[PDB]
């Protein structure tokens, strides 16, 4: 019911489209759509994720943290907006409130807009300036050419957020440690690791970077011979680890927005075995790029095969440039 | 010679490299074979390139030149 | 390879070392998709 | 046209459509590996892009391989590029020096399927031309010999 | 035996193999590709895969 | 012959030969180094890898693989980007559109295998579809509608070639086709007008070159007035030097049978150039048909 | 057939003027014009802020206490901000509001030097609780540069980097009239239309694109 | 603002009249920024001098055939346009071709006037048989581009399609290079034939100097910072 002109649309098409909203990622800034069928309000007021006002009355105190909403009664009821939490698959769910202070708020008005939320309506993309047409075979077979203001102005741009965890347990050789030393490893790359080894909140993590660190004992058969030779020679240590700290997979980058640490040492029911449990949460600003997959609400959609600069793109007698360039040929015969 | 210069893999004619050999994949195993001649002319300084090398030069576009110049015999 | 003749990629006739049954399941599946 | 400058001859449908971004997105998509983990079990490299794992090479690529006759390219994928344990590394070590790559081994797949067959008590041996049974195994003092010749 | 179980009815084929004692005689491009062989067709095939490669005398000259 | 492939992706795939040409040179003290610096992309290693990507085939397949050609071989390119780039000919072969579609590269490594790569799986040496021979490498959807509207002719077009009558000449004549394209660069020729040029540089259909040059067959440089478009001219020189002008509007079915013609009395390489040209003339004169919804 | 070109400005507004060049050969004037365009949408300098620092903040998904806007939000607001530097050096502005009321850009102190040409944008609102202090780097550069990365630098944790827009140029069009006449003479008038961020005037944008374009086409000779 | 790593202009010669021009590395986009006002710059904007309007003697209110010759006339029209000639003062000049004796003409046996030149005198004109007479006036003017035909007044005059260029053809095209880890890095290669009046380098060099007198008119209006490449 969110298909703008569906009796326009073929079934097959209408099928992926009504798919595909399902499919749509929350932007950093969500715009609803100039086009709607109406359901969206409703939408996205029943799916739950918009923060309503369950009485009416005024607002006293509203911050990024909360809205208060003062009621008639004399009563009190604050809301508590969740930030930059992760949803099952990593997309961002972050709730901003609409209303100011002065206010007054009916019993159901919308308070705050959560993921894909634009003034209480569902808003799952943008508006974008559209010119029909192919252009230099880049848009060539469903490909899609957009202008590179929409990664300038991050229109595009969506927050995506990975959990990382890892868990000191019992091995055959002994218990594994969480700890900031960890051998043949410069102090340089430790910089962004506490006392503990853990990576601190705010540092930049890229491929490769170390965010939890741990140890894992090693046996003495398992020192290369040279190895073997050094600990004899100097009299070593008789606990030889290996390195197995919590590093970011290939091609992952983003800032530490959150730890949570877990410990035997404390009441924290872990399983058998598990001495420390360390979650470690990174999140992603991802701009709009080559590959990426874009749809309309009609079963239309492709890859970006193209994001060309800005005085690249068709522009109107105005100088207004396009937003986007969709291939003529894909539009009549999908029957959309 | 009816083309444009080739470009890249392209380098000798697909063509003229057939007149030489009789089939597609005894073409592959000249080439090859030559090419590892060629590498291990390399690891020692077996028999040096017949062409003059480019400045880097996979052994097998040597190997495909050498054979484009009949500057090898190839027995099946 | 005179009997099986031209090789329908290389225009020419078949090389010995080609393996035309696999080239002629591949050939028959390939629009089996289309079949109604 | 912003590239020439020049109008495009003929007027263009131009509007205001709303556009997703779909969950499909390229920095999930995008994996490469030259070599990684391998399975204890089968001792072929691991799948999947978050175990830094190689691309399936399945029983239609192999029918595409045979169609194009190429024999090397399709016994170096399924030997030295996956199950063959000495093949593997002896191939790092040829192209890390420049060499030549070595002649594939005999895939570890195979000596599974051999061990399978004889716990469901079937008797499989691999015979020579003389008639002979082969066996299969591995010589341990080579590691040993290189590794003791390492130090002098 | 051996391509014959890899295509349908393995426990059939195996068990018929194993009574009639039978020898794959391990030429063809399914089992070649089972124990690690160059397959019998293309590049593989004894003609092209054995050859000598030599420069001529007057190349070498040159 | 060639594909795009993301920086990255090549470095992961070629690191054992960026390693071992990082340590012929200083960049690198040793091999273990090489490991560490390659791990980091340091910025020492993108000229050393485009230098060793040179010339070695990669192998890209879109699954499923219904067919040998659903496996091919491309001289790999340095890329802006994640994405894999994906030459638009070699799309039927694959089933390849792109609405998400992934595809795998393989390296091959051994001297007999890189030779098969570019021998036997080369993208440019399988134009023909193995199973009934026609061209599949052909163009197709905007290429198509590009030459179709190129080769179109417009009856009363600007520019449009005049019958002489009264006081004064014919006025749709023209030395040469540059001296047509410096009329369509102004407003006075159009691309798809009925005119009359002479050409020295293409070959003349059958009945033509019988006629005017008789038993001598014709040579490059030899004048002949053709009555044609403008656009018919640059779409004929897209084919390959001494082709039988074809005087046509181009259907696929007429893309389909010169291209035929071409695979059967030319050699693959011309074709592969050929198929190029008139991708890219396809291309540029798709976004200028007007074709719109 | 001998005249030579002349640019005659007439001014529209103050952020906007048109440009044009009378005699020109016919079909030369839409790709002078769009010469002009291009180079004046990608390669004219201009001024923008690179990182800032927020006190109690040490990334931006976060939330400040009595602040409206999230700092994400925040940074966004600030993408807003027109700034002029005359230092071609990094250099620091600071904010510093307290109490109720709203943070604009007027609020914000520039070292001399820099002038932030519109006070009156939105940045924040606060409530009693709410206290907001910024340090805001302005650096001079062309085109977009994306957040520089802290390992690219030796930028500490609390240093969040901010997409840097250095175009003052805001929408760039072009118009000819192509005169031709039954009689041989026929040229092209171009008019060039431009508008600015209001960093600098629309003449100044044209100046320097008009020195980008003679050095670069001065490499045929 | 700040500094670019330098482009070089490269030159590739084809024929003597022929020529490729490659600018590299350029910046990204500036490709096509120099490419179509290069070409049409080249094609446009450099004078040169040609055939205006003819007269052929036998022959006024007719214009189809003109006796005496095998060829008719337009395309004797067509082989004049095809005529490469120079002039030093701009006024219409007029020429005159008149041969008597069977054989064929050629642009040596026009008479030149001083002050102009004919640099292809090798090129066919018309073939002249028993008995035929040939007499044709050709006017002269310096212009530039390519101006079609302008006509009542006298009989037996016909303007003709104006060739002024010296350049005949002009095709461009940008392709990527790479400069340290960007691959999108602009490469601008320019593709021209002329006429033997000037070499392509001179034309090449003629455009640069009217590019950069053309955009010094906005050079003109300040003097502030833009992307210098010189060094």
């Amino acid at each position: 019911a969110m298909i703008p002109f569906l009796e326009h649309d073929d079934a097959n098409r209408a099928l992926m489209g009504a798919n595909m909203q399902r499919q749509a990622v929350p932007l950093v800034r969500s715009e609803a759509p100039l086009v709607g069928t109406g359901m969206e309000l409703r939408a996205a007021i029943d799916a739950g994720d918009v923060v309503v006002a369950e009485e009416s009355g005024v607002i006293e105190e509203v911050s990024a943290d909360y809205i208060t909403v003062m009621h008639d009664n004399g009563t009190r009821r604050t809301y508590r907006m969740r930030k930059f939490a992760r949803s099952n698959h990593g997309t961002c769910a972050n709730q901003c409130p609409i209303v100011d202070a002065g206010d007054r708020v009916e019993a159901g008005q919308v308070i705050a807009d959560g993921p894909c939320t634009d003034d209480g309506e569902m808003a799952l993309g943008k508006n974008l300036l559209v010119a029909i047409m192919p252009w230099e075979g880049h848009n060539y077979e469903d490909a899609i050419i957009l202008s590179n203001r929409l990664v300038e102005e991050d229109v595009l741009t969506s927050i995506h957020i990975e959990e990382h965890e890892i868990d000191a347990r019992d091995t055959k050789l002994g218990a594994e440690e969480i700890t900031r030393d960890i051998p043949n490893i410069s102090d340089e790359v430790l910089a962004d690791l506490d006392e503990r080894g853990i990576v601190r909140i705010g540092a930049e993590v890229r491929d490769g970077d170390i965010l939890v660190g741990k140890v894992t004992p090693k046996g003495e058969t398992e020192l290369t011979p040279e190895e073997r030779l050094l600990r004899a020679i100097f009299g070593e240590k008789a606990r030889e680890v290996r390195d197995t700290s919590l590093k970011v997979p290939h091609g992952e980058s983003g800032k530490v927005i959150g730890i949570r640490v877990f410990s035997r040492e404390d009441e924290d029911e872990l399983p058998a075995g598990v001495n420390e449990l360390v979650r470690v949460y990174v999140a992603q600003k991802r701009k709009i790029s080559d590959g990426d997959k874009l749809a309309g609400r009609h079963g239309n959609k492709g890859v970006i095969g193209k994001i060309l600069p800005v005085e690249d793109m068709p522009f109107l007698a105005d100088g207004t440039p396009v937003d986007i360039i969709l291939n003529t040929h894909g539009v009549p015969r999908r029957m959309n | 010679g009816g083309y444009d210069t080739p470009l890249g893999i392209t380098n000798p004619p697909i063509d003229e490299l057939l007149d030489r050999v009789s089939s597609k994949y005894a073409l592959v195993i000249y080439a090859a074979k030559r090419a590892r001649q060629i590498n291990d002319y390399y690891n020692q300084l077996y028999v040096g390139p017949l062409v003059e090398p480019g400045l880097q030069e996979k052994p097998l576009s040597i190997a495909l030149r050498e054979i484009h110049a009949d500057l090898l015999e190839h027995t099946e | 390879a005179t009997c099986y003749g031209r090789s329908m990629a290389t225009g020419k006739l078949v090389d010995i070392g080609e393996a035309v049954g696999i080239v002629a399941a591949q050939s028959i599946g390939e629009p089996g998709t289309q079949l109604t | 046209d912003g590239r020439s400058g020049e109008p495009f001859p003929y007027p263009v449908t131009v509007g205001y459509m709303y556009i997703m971004k779909l969950h499909h997105l390229v920095d999930d998509k995008i994996h490469a590996r030259s070599t990684g983990p391998y399975s204890m079990i089968t001792q072929q490299p691991l799948g999947g892009k978050a175990q830094f794992g190689g691309q399936r090479f399945g029983e239609m690529e192999c029918w595409a391989m045979q169609a194009y006759g190429a024999a090397y390219t399709l016994q170096e994928l399924l030997t030295i590029k996956s199950d063959d344990t000495v093949g593997r590394v002896k191939v790092y070590e040829a192209i890390v020096k420049g060499e030549n790559i070595p002649e594939p081994g005999i895939p570890e797949s195979f000596k599974v399927l051999l061990k399978e067959l004889q716990s469901l008590c079937l008797n499989v041996e691999v015979l020579s031309s003389d008639g002979a049974a082969i066996e299969l195994r591995e010589g341990e003092d080579e590691d040993l010999e290189r590794a003791a010749a390492n130090l002098g | 035996w051996l391509s014959a179980a890899s295509f349908q009815e393995t426990t059939r084929v195996l068990t018929d193999a194993a009574i009639n004692c039978r020898s794959d005689k391990l030429n063809g491009l399914k089992e070649n590709v089972i124990i690690g062989k160059l397959i019998p067709a293309g590049t593989g095939i004894n003609r092209y895969r054995n050859i000598a490669v030599q420069p001529t005398e007057e190349a070498r000259a040159a | 012959h060639q594909c795009g492939l993301p920086k990255l992706m090549a470095l992961e795939l070629f690191k054992p030969f960026v390693m071992k040409r990082l340590v012929d040179l200083n960049h690198a003290q040793n091999i273990k180094s090489a490991k560490r610096m390659v791990e980091r992309q340091r910025p020492q290693v993108w000229d050393v890898l485009e230098e060793v990507i040179a010339e070695h085939p990669v192998l890209l397949n879109r699954a499923p693989t219904l067919h040998r050609l659903g496996i091919q071989a491309f001289e790999p390119m340095l890329v802006e980007g994640k994405a894999i780039q994906l030459h638009p000919l070699v799309c039927e072969a694959f089933n390849a559109d792109f609405d998400g579609d992934q595809m795998a590269v393989h390296l091959p490594l051994s001297a007999e295998a890189q030779a098969e790569a570019r021998i036997l799986m080369l993208s440019s040496n399988n134009i023909l579809s193995p199973a009934s021979g026609r061209p599949l490498a052909m163009p197709r959807l905007d290429m198509v509608t590009g030459l179709y509207y190129l080769t179109t002719e417009v009856p009363g077009d600007t520019g449009e070639y005049q019958p002489a009558s009264g006081d004064h000449p014919e006025t749709g004549v023209y030395s040469s086709p540059a001296e047509a394209i410096m009329a369509a660069d102004r407003g006075v020729l159009s691309v798809r007008a009925k005119i009359k040029v002479r050409l020295t540089q293409l070959r003349p259909p059958v009945e033509i070159e019988a006629e005017l040059f008789g038993h001598s067959g014709w040579q490059p440089g030899d004048a002949w007035m053709a009555e044609t478009t403008l656009g018919r001219v640059m779409f004929n020189e897209l084919l390959p030097l001494g082709y039988p002008f074809v005087n046509k509007q181009m259907h696929k079915k007429v893309q389909a049978a010169i291209i035929n013609d071409l695979a059967e009395r030319y050699p693959m390489i011309v074709v592969a150039q050929t198929v190029d040209k008139l991708k890219d003339a396809g291309f540029y004169w798709a976004t200028r048909s007007g074709v719109t919804v | 057939i001998s005249q030579r070109p002349t640019l005659s400005e007439d001014v529209l507004t103050d952020n906007r003027s048109q440009f044009v060049i009378e005699p020109l050969e016919p079909g030369f004037g839409y790709t002078l014009g769009n010469s002009l365009r291009r180079t004046l949408l990608s390669s004219i300098p201009g001024a923008a802020v690179t990182s800032i620092r927020i006190d109690g903040v040490l990334h931006e998904f976060t939330t400040v206490p009595g602040v409206k806007e999230d700092v994400t939000e925040i940074i966004l607001n600030l993408k807003s901000l027109v700034v002029s530097s005359e230092e071609d050096e990094p250099v620091t502005m600071y904010l510093r509001k307290q109490g109720p009321g709203e943070v604009t850009a007027g609020d914000i102190v520039p070292p001399a030097g820099v002038t932030v040409h519109n006070p009156g944008m939105h940045i924040a609102t606060l409530n009693d609780k709410g206290k907001l202090e910024v340090e805001l780097v302005v650096e001079r550069g062309r085109g977009y540069v994306p957040a520089v990365q802290n390992r690219a630098s030796g930028a500490e944790i609390g240093r969040i980097p901010v997409d840097s827009i250095y175009s003052p140029v805001l929408k760039v069009t072009y118009k000819v009239d192509a005169t031709r006449v039954e009689q041989r003479t026929d040229f092209d008038k171009l008019i060039l239309d431009v508008e600015t961020k209001n960093s600098i005037s629309p003449r100044d944008a044209l100046a320097s694109a008009g020195k980008t374009l003679v050095e670069l086409f001065g490499l045929a000779r």
